[PDB]
């Protein structure tokens, strides 16, 4: 039925864009002049939301990976489940990564005079924070996610033999790169994004 | 493996920790060293079946009751399992004892023709294959009235699809007949089942483990009705398997074949499974294959083809363990060494 | 009704106490309701009413009550198997043999004349011997069927097997239609006979190479000694040292040899082996025919002794008194069973008692469930008054 | 009716009194219908009633 609505949505679109463009109007659909009317607090709190919550939900997501085979493979092996916790931190670090880069960005998030609202750098401090929050959020949920299978893989290799935990760190190591990158690049994408002024 | 830990994680991670129990090859040496069944007693209780024989203390210790408690733990374990298991998986399981309920069903209809006692005739039956109309199987004689009146609520239901009934009740060479039927509709169900619902690392790992059933199901029922069945070609193809390795070509030449010869050059074109028939024992060859595709089964990790890949490495194990006291209890050690041991 | 199917004539037999009053139907006798009342007035009722024989005590009279359901069992089972195989090979009405006539006389009007027949039967044999007796019968006359049956069943075997060599395929087809002495060599020290069983499209390939694919082959041999549709027959003539080298040379090339060499007595013993196969066959059928309706009508008469003997024993056993007891069958048009069933259930059964009586009533025919179907066998219900349901 | 219509003639071979539970049933079924059919007759007889 989701492929049914997918169809529906697809033939809607596109009855309208043709019906839209034939009578010589093809110019009201104007997405420019949809990012230029809407409020730049849309952009820059829905960044900042997102942000805070997409690292929550790759964080959760990789807690839950690597601590539900944590415990199952801590039955025979009971001395696993305080080493590997780290496996658990590794995951959780993404979400102070979100939450740190969240209040950055609400720092710069002040009231605009009306008669310079819709200006060149409130409407950039919007776009910036609203893509700077995306791609902090979605790289650290996606860190947590990795992290969170190669946590999972490593909680069973660390019950296997125990000198498998210090080869299989690593992969949690190179995997645990993604979310600092993703924080270091929304901190330079709204490095030079002022407040709203 | 993104979504699998939400109701997989902790089976998963248990039956991880159940394939660490698996002996390797120097348990296995230190299990032919042994001199008594006591003396191997007390080697296993070093490994992880430490104190399953503690009930017995060393004069009612036989090979059979090793084999008896050594599987038992195994059933137990597969029980704690799949009462954690809900969803697709618990439905997976059920479809694992599926084909030892065919099993039963076969064992506890030739124990009726030969009139020998319901008691005794169900403590040989398998534990995992257990419904609740088990035993009232010895009510009737033919097949009609006892699919009609006791397998019509039984899982197995939709296996009797071409089962034809000619209204002779039952002998004991079209029992097997049955027997090879329900498993090979029982192989078509699971084979359909593994690749449509079952998720996709768990699903080319496990067709290739059901697919290898198949084949060496079709290789039994091709070989053994040379010596104990003269039947058409036409009624031999219903009881061979069409979802393996070796259906649409080789299966053919395996349903005419009326010599050894005919089954040995069926089997020469397919890959795999040449050189089986050639030198050595057959039975060897089927489990040392089977062993071979289970290990490689624990090496994909989020996939729950790692129970079928567990609990058949166990019985392989408890199969081992069997031969051994067997060995160690009846003084012959020419042939103690022919375990299988690929962890 | 349509939960079965009825073409053919049912019957029920009742006994009951000469002393009865239905109570569906107060004021009237028994008889008098059969006719009138039952079934819309469309039961036909016939006599079945047998005297006493002689009854060893009251002690022998349970020993007696047991063997009869057990014998009643057997004979059913044995004329079941009769008409099966009747009715099987189509040569006879599988339309019939349910009101098909016994004596010469409609089935119905059969049961009418029936107050105790004599074949070897008589009222003043113990009714100990009597049970025995008539199980003895019936289980020679149905194990002659089977054996008959069996014995034509090897005779299919044997005529199927016989005719392949006569024309078939090549692959067991051996020869003996052909019998030329100019396609095949006798009394020959050096020559033999070697065929050749080769595919149509080959043909061409074998005539041209079979003189040098051995060595030493007699030239101008080939000859088409017989054609089947896949196959063609050559007749080759060679040395005897040189067959095995023919053979196996021509297995090479995708020639079937058909290992076969020329004698008399092969020749004769085979046209013999089909002749005699045919033979037997066709004294067999006729002879199973004839066997199994004559057989048929003894048993009729056998089962229905131990049916009419078995309900007044019965009576005998639960009522007492009186002495004679008054036994009627009812033969039920098609259809009306269902009826039939439930009005004597309703007006009879209180004489039974009240903790024999038990709602089940009803008819499933189809194996879906095994309730809603009496005999006082089963724990599960039991007939309120003796009653008893003959389905033929 | 469709459920209720095969889940009762499957059944209604074995025991033949379920046949007047399942008319009774279908009944039920059957009504369900007539509920819309009541409900479009009620809005057809207001759709030209007051109308300019």
């Amino acid at each position: 039925f989701s492929h049914f609505l997918y169809y529906l949505v697809l033939i809607v679109v596109i009855v309208y864009g043709l019906y839209k463009l034939f009578t010589g109007h093809g110019s009201d659909i104007n997405f420019g002049k949809f990012l230029l009317r809407t409020s730049p607090y849309m952009w820059a709190n829905l960044g900042i939301a997102l942000c805070v919550g997409l690292s929550v939900v790759g964080a959760a997501w990789g807690i839950f990976i690597t601590g539900s085979s944590m415990i199952g493979a801590g039955v025979r092996a009971p001395r696993i489940t305080t080493k590997n916790l780290i496996s658990i931190i590794f995951c959780e670090v993404v979400a102070i990564y979100g939450l740190i880069i969240a209040i950055v960005f609400s720092s710069k998030l002040t009231v605009a005079t009306a008669e310079n609202m819709y200006s060149k750098s409130n409407l950039y401090t919007g776009y910036s924070l609203f893509w700077a929050g995306i791609t902090v959020g979605a790289s650290n949920l996606i860190c947590g996610i990795a992290v969170g299978i190669t946590g999972a893989t490593a909680a069973i290799s660390d019950a296997a033999d125990s000198a498998l935990f210090v080869k299989i760190l690593v992969i949690e190591i190179f995997g645990s790169i993604l979310g600092l990158l993703g924080l270091i690049v929304g901190l330079l994408m709204a490095g030079k994004a002022s407040e709203f002024q | 493996g993104v979504y699998f830990n939400i109701d997989n994680g902790f089976i998963e991670g248990v039956v991880r920790g159940y394939r660490n129990g698996l002996l390797s090859n120097n348990q296995y040496i230190n299990l032919t060293q042994c001199d008594t069944l006591e003396d191997l007693k007390l080697q296993l209780s070093s490994t992880d079946y430490g104190n399953f024989l503690s009930s017995v203390s060393s004069e009612s210790l036989t090979t059979s009751l090793i084999q008896e408690y050594a599987s038992s733990k195994l059933y137990h374990e597969f029980n704690y399992i799949r009462d954690q298991s809900s969803g697709s998986t618990r439905k997976f399981m059920d479809y694992i004892t599926y084909g030892y309920m065919i099993d039963n069903v076969a064992l506890m209809i030739t124990g009726t023709i030969h009139d020998r006692d319901k008691g005794e005739i169900l403590q040989r039956c398998h534990p995992l294959g257990w419904f609740d109309t088990l035993p009232t199987l010895s009510v009737a004689t033919d097949l009609e009235s006892l699919y009609e009146t006791v397998l019509v609520d039984t899982p197995l239901a939709p296996y009797f699809k071409n089962c034809f009934d000619t209204a002779e009740e039952l002998d004991d060479m079209n029992i097997e007949i049955i027997r090879n039927k329900l498993y090979k509709a029982y192989l078509e169900d699971f084979y359909n089942f593994v690749t449509e619902e079952i998720p996709e690392p768990a699903k080319e790992c496990m067709q290739t483990l059901l697919g290898f059933e198949a084949d060496r199901r079709s290789i039994n029922i091709a070989l053994n009705s040379l010596q104990s069945s003269d039947i058409d070609p036409d009624l031999k193809s219903d009881l061979l398997p069409n979802i393996g390795k070796l259906y649409p070509l080789a299966t053919f030449h395996l349903a005419q074949a009326q010599d050894f010869e005919g089954v040995r050059a069926a089997l020469a074109n397919v890959y795999e499974y040449r050189g089986f028939l050639e030198t050595g024992n057959l039975e060897d060859h089927f489990y040392q294959l089977e062993m071979e595709l289970c290990r490689d089964a624990f090496t994909q990790q989020f996939a729950i083809s790692t129970v079928w890949a567990w609990m058949k490495s166990k019985e392989q194990e408890v199969r081992n363990i069997t031969w051994i006291a067997e060995c160690i209890a009846q003084n012959q050690r020419e042939r103690i060494n022919n375990y299988i041991s690929v962890y | 009704m349509a939960t079965a199917l009825y073409t053919a004539n049912d019957f029920i037999l009742i006994s009951l106490p000469q002393n009865a009053q239905p109570v569906t139907a107060p004021g009237s006798k028994t008889d008098s309701w059969f006719n009138e009342t039952l079934i819309g007035g469309r039961a036909f009722v016939s006599d079945f009413k047998i005297p006493e024989f002689k009854i060893g005590s009251l002690d022998t009279l349970i020993v007696e009550s047991e063997e009869l359901s057990k014998v009643d069992n057997q004979i059913g089972a044995s004329i079941g198997k009769i008409i099966e195989i009747l009715q099987g090979l189509n040569e006879t009405s599988t339309n019939a043999y349910r009101t098909l006539p016994i004596n010469n006389m409609p089935v119905p009007e059969y049961l009418e004349n029936f107050q105790w027949q004599t074949r070897k039967f008589k009222l003043d044999k113990s009714i100990k011997d009597l049970i025995t007796l008539i199980s003895n019968e019936s289980s020679q006359l149905d194990a002659d069927v089977r054996a008959t049956y069996a014995n034509y069943n090897s005779a299919k075997t044997n005529l199927a097997a016989a005719e392949r060599k006569k024309t078939g395929d090549l692959s067991v087809r051996s020869l003996h239609d052909i019998v030329k002495p100019e396609d095949f060599v006798l009394n020959s020290e050096h020559l033999t006979t070697v065929l050749v069983a080769v595919p149509k499209s080959l043909k061409s390939d074998f005539e041209k190479s079979y003189e040098t694919l051995s060595k030493n082959v007699v030239p101008a041999s080939a000859s088409v000694i017989a054609e089947d549709a896949e196959y063609v027959l050559f007749n080759v003539h060679l040395f005897k040292k040189n067959v095995q080298e023919f053979t196996t040379a021509a297995r090479e090339k995708k020639f079937i040899p058909r290992e076969f060499n020329y004698s008399e007595e092969l020749i004769d013993q085979l046209k013999k082996e089909h002749d005699s196969a045919a033979s037997l066959e066709q004294s067999l059928r006729v002879q199973l025919v004839r066997l199994a309706k004559t057989a048929y009508v003894d048993v009729f008469i056998n089962w229905f002794h131990i049916k009419a003997l078995r309900v007044y024993v019965e009576s005998v056993l639960r009522y007492g008194l009186p002495p004679h007891f008054n036994i009627k069958i009812i033969a039920v048009p098609p259809k009306n069973l269902s009826k039939c069933k439930s009005e004597l259930i309703d007006a009879f059964g209180f004489l039974g008692g009240n903790a024999f009586m038990k709602d089940k009533k009803g008819k499933i025919n189809k194996q879906d469930t095994s309730l809603h179907q009496y005999a006082s066998l089963v724990d599960t219900e039991y007939e309120p008054f003796v009653m008893y349901i003959i389905n033929l | 009716i469709g459920i209720v219509g095969d889940a009762g003639v499957r059944g209604s071979s074995q025991q033949p009194r379920l046949f007047v539970g399942m008319i009774l049933i279908l009944i039920f079924a059957e009504v369900l219908g007539l509920y819309g059919l009541i409900v479009a007759l009620l809005l057809n007889s207001r759709a030209t009633q007051d109308v300019v």
